[PDB]
């Protein structure tokens, strides 16, 4: 106290090597969306589990070759057939219906021409192969898509839509998946108000707890708001006993600079008995960004302490907050992903590493999209987040249209 | 993998 | 019956024309995550309220230059200053407190030295100024961030993290947003069961459904569950009636092709009077692809009835549904983020523009990402549609490398 | 603007 | 064709 | 340096 200046590569390591997996429950798989599976899942049935027609036509034999056929009836989608097609006869199929015993090819309507349908008109009686069907033609033999005793996804597996639909195709309804975090956030500051107040003498409003709760809720992360606290150590040991109690991770603003009644601190050291594993970073903006660790009965709690300043909250909340969400519900690979894109404007390199807000676009056909900070665009949410080198004697400058590294924080 | 963006190559 | 082939681009342009934009609520700005603004959103206060520092440090006269200064007390955060600074006073301040009267100008700690302070080593009593202040130096004057009456939100805004931020910050905690549209998915053949059941002869499980459902709850928009409906005209119109009573938007799969017992346009025309402005798509997968409109006492209802196959079926709930619901919730350009990648494999290409699920990566520093067609990769889910374009006698084959269209689909 | 994927260019 | 050097096309 | 012509680095 001043703690070392971290560099940001060892920070943000620190946090990933630290930062704990959590443990597993049952759900439902309608609630997979962005869960991690913790177990393999097999097939139990074959897809598809009888031979099905590819086409809407003709179920033939092959050996018949082309010429006029009898129809014994229709294969209708979910009924098994109980007519064996002989020589000569056919059956009407449609898309995904049963195969009839006797029959060894689908031929689709287009190669074909009805001779005789009943007086009706609801019921076709006879009709014209036009082609010579290959074998087993416009079938899916049984366990063409899946087989039973098949794994169709993986442990490890970080599912969207088309996963939950697997599920739902081998009707493995409950699954074993990590936990997601409980996010618990707390403002700090003698001079905050509530959003709802009218301004008072010496106060302005907190902005950062919305900011962050709505960044963590954003990844579809549990919320738990813990409000403003003043700035005295015995409200701010109360209210982080609170969130060690109520979630897996909590995160506060403000009080981690120097300043005289910056107090966390020494509130984490002495009082909670943390582990601070950084707390002072070599970044711009987040210079006071603290990390923290707290081991209970063999659980791992842990604690952001991120800078008062609302934009220093919000960028480092991306680069610090969410890698390590991503880790807690079981993501194997939790680092963001980072594109190339073009400056959209000259900027001055710091000597720290140095982060910005932006806004990705891709223009008509140009490969590369354009960055264009944040500091009609205005219609758009940031969806980017500048990573700018620090300066070097080579570079105190880059240009428009220089390609630079910007990490993703948005969903178009 | 760095979390510091790097500088421009061929530059 | 059989409809016109539509071109894809027609079909789609067709969808985002003839789809409405919902009307509006009031909302809690905790709840504008994605949501569009219907209002302009004006500061009723400056930021800072008052002369804030923006240092850790002394409010000092900058015509008192440097050198040794009595210390008459601190400007706490959130509280108002009762004294005046006078000729070689000098008093304490932090980070967003407020400039005391008499003081023009703040000096950091670091350009100061410590003279004296109490004999509890609680209090400063008088320090070394070292520096010649600039006037107003490290002072956020009122209103240097917002003023009173300034805008700081357009109608039209697609709100994340940082609006509702920008919210909290200026106090307007309710707004006038678009509605969110809320979407009914059934499926559709005799064929399908539940996820939960057991499979019995001549049947399949119904995954549709849960795929279509997430891959709307995923964009953020309310969901009914209309199940299974049979291959029966007097069905389908009564789920067809329960989901325009409940819902702006209706999706039904299957039960679309020119199959004995495709009966959903005949449904949509005849028994339920509504507008069906195309019936096929020229397209790869996707060809039975159905858009109608139903306009009752002003309100137009909008109906996709998807091909049953299940690639073709949340094929195109990417293409049509969604920029259709972006559409619907206010989003002014619903169009989707298209970018440039390069193919994995060699594709051959097909007469009709072709749509294949794909995952997107970012090689260590290539400028451009690679797409992988999902037809270690296991672990993460599709995030992107290869565009490929129709075949010509130019080209019939695209090679490994070659740069491609991709439609976003997913986060990372 | 086309929802149908380009060929490529310079080619 | 211009004897005279372009600038950069998008930039 | 090399004589022989290269193929395409990344590819
Ligand atoms: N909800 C669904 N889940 C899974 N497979 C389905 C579903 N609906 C239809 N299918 C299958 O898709 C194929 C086409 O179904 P069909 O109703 O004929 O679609 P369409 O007439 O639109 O082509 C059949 O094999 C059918 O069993
Ligand atoms: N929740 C918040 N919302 C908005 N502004 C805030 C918030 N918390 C702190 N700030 C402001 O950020 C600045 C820094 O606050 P401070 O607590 O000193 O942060 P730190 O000690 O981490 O630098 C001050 O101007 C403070 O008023
Ligand atoms: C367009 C305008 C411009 O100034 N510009 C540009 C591109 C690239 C560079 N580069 C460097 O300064 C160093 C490497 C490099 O590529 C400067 C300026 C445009 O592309
Ligand atoms: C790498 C391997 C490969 O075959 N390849 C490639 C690139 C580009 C093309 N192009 C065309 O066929 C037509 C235009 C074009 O750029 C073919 C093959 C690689 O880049
Ligand atoms: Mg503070
Ligand atoms: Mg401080
Ligand atoms: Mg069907
Ligand atoms: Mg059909």
């Amino acid at each position: 106290s001043p703690f070392p200046l971290t560099s940001m590569d060892k920070a943000f390591i620190t946090v990933l090597e630290m930062t704990p997996v959590l443990g597993t429950e049952i759900i439902n798989y309608r609630d997979g969306m962005g869960r991690v599976l913790a177990q393999d899942v097999y097939a139990k049935d074959n897809l598809p589990p009888f031979p099905a027609s590819v086409k809407d036509g003709y179920a033939v034999r092959a050996a018949d070759g082309p010429g006029d056929r009898f129809i014994i009836g229709e294969s209708q989608a979910g009924e098994q057939p109980t007519q064996t097609v002989m020589p000569g006869q056919v059956m009407r199929v449609t898309t995904g219906a049963p195969i009839p015993c006797g029959a060894d090819a689908v031929v689709q309507v287009e190669d074909t021409e009805l001779i005789r349908e009943s007086d009706d008109g609801t019921e076709e009686l006879e009709v014209r192969i036009l082609v010579q069907a290959r074998p087993g033609q416009d079938i899916r033999p049984i366990g063409h898509d899946i087989k039973r005793g098949e794994c169709v996804l993986a442990k490890g597996t970080h599912m969207g839509p088309s996963e939950i639909g697997l599920l739902a195709t081998v009707g493995v309804t409950e699954v074993e998946v990590n936990k997601f975090p409980v996010v618990a956030v707390m403002s700090t500051g003698n001079e905050l108000l509530n959003p709802e107040d009218d301004l008072l003498p010496g106060k302005i409003r907190d902005s950062n707890r919305s900011t962050l709760l709505a960044t963590i809720q954003e990844h579809g992360y549990p919320t738990i708001n813990l409000g403003i606290v003043g700035d005295n150590p015995d409200d701010l040991l109360n209210a982080l006993n609170e969130g060690i109690s109520r979630a897996d991770v909590i995160i506060t603003s403000g009080g981690v600079s120097m300043g005289e009644k910056d107090y966390l601190k020494q509130v984490l050291d002495i009082d909670l008995h943390a582990q601070i594993h950084f707390g002072r970073v070599f970044m711009k903006p987040g210079l006071p960004t603290t990390f923290a660790t707290l081991d209970i009965d063999g659980v791992r709690k842990i604690i952001f302490a991120l800078p008062g300043n609302p934009v220093s909250a919000v960028v480092t909340c991306n680069l610090f907050v969410v890698p390590a969400l991503r880790k807690m519900q079981g993501i194997l690979d939790p680092r963001p992903t980072i594109i190339k894109a073009r400056l959209s404007c000259d900027v001055k390199l710091d000597p720290r590493p140095e982060y910005h807000r932006c806004i990705l676009t891709w223009h008509h056909q140009e490969p590369l999209p354009w960055a264009q900070s944040t500091g009609l665009m205005s219609m758009r949410s940031a969806n980017g987040l500048l990573m700018l080198p620090p300066k070097t004697e080579q570079y105190v400058e880059l240009h428009k249209g220089e390609v630079v590294d910007v990490m993703v924080i948005g969903r178009l | 993998f760095s979390i510091v963006g790097s500088l421009p190559r061929d530059c």
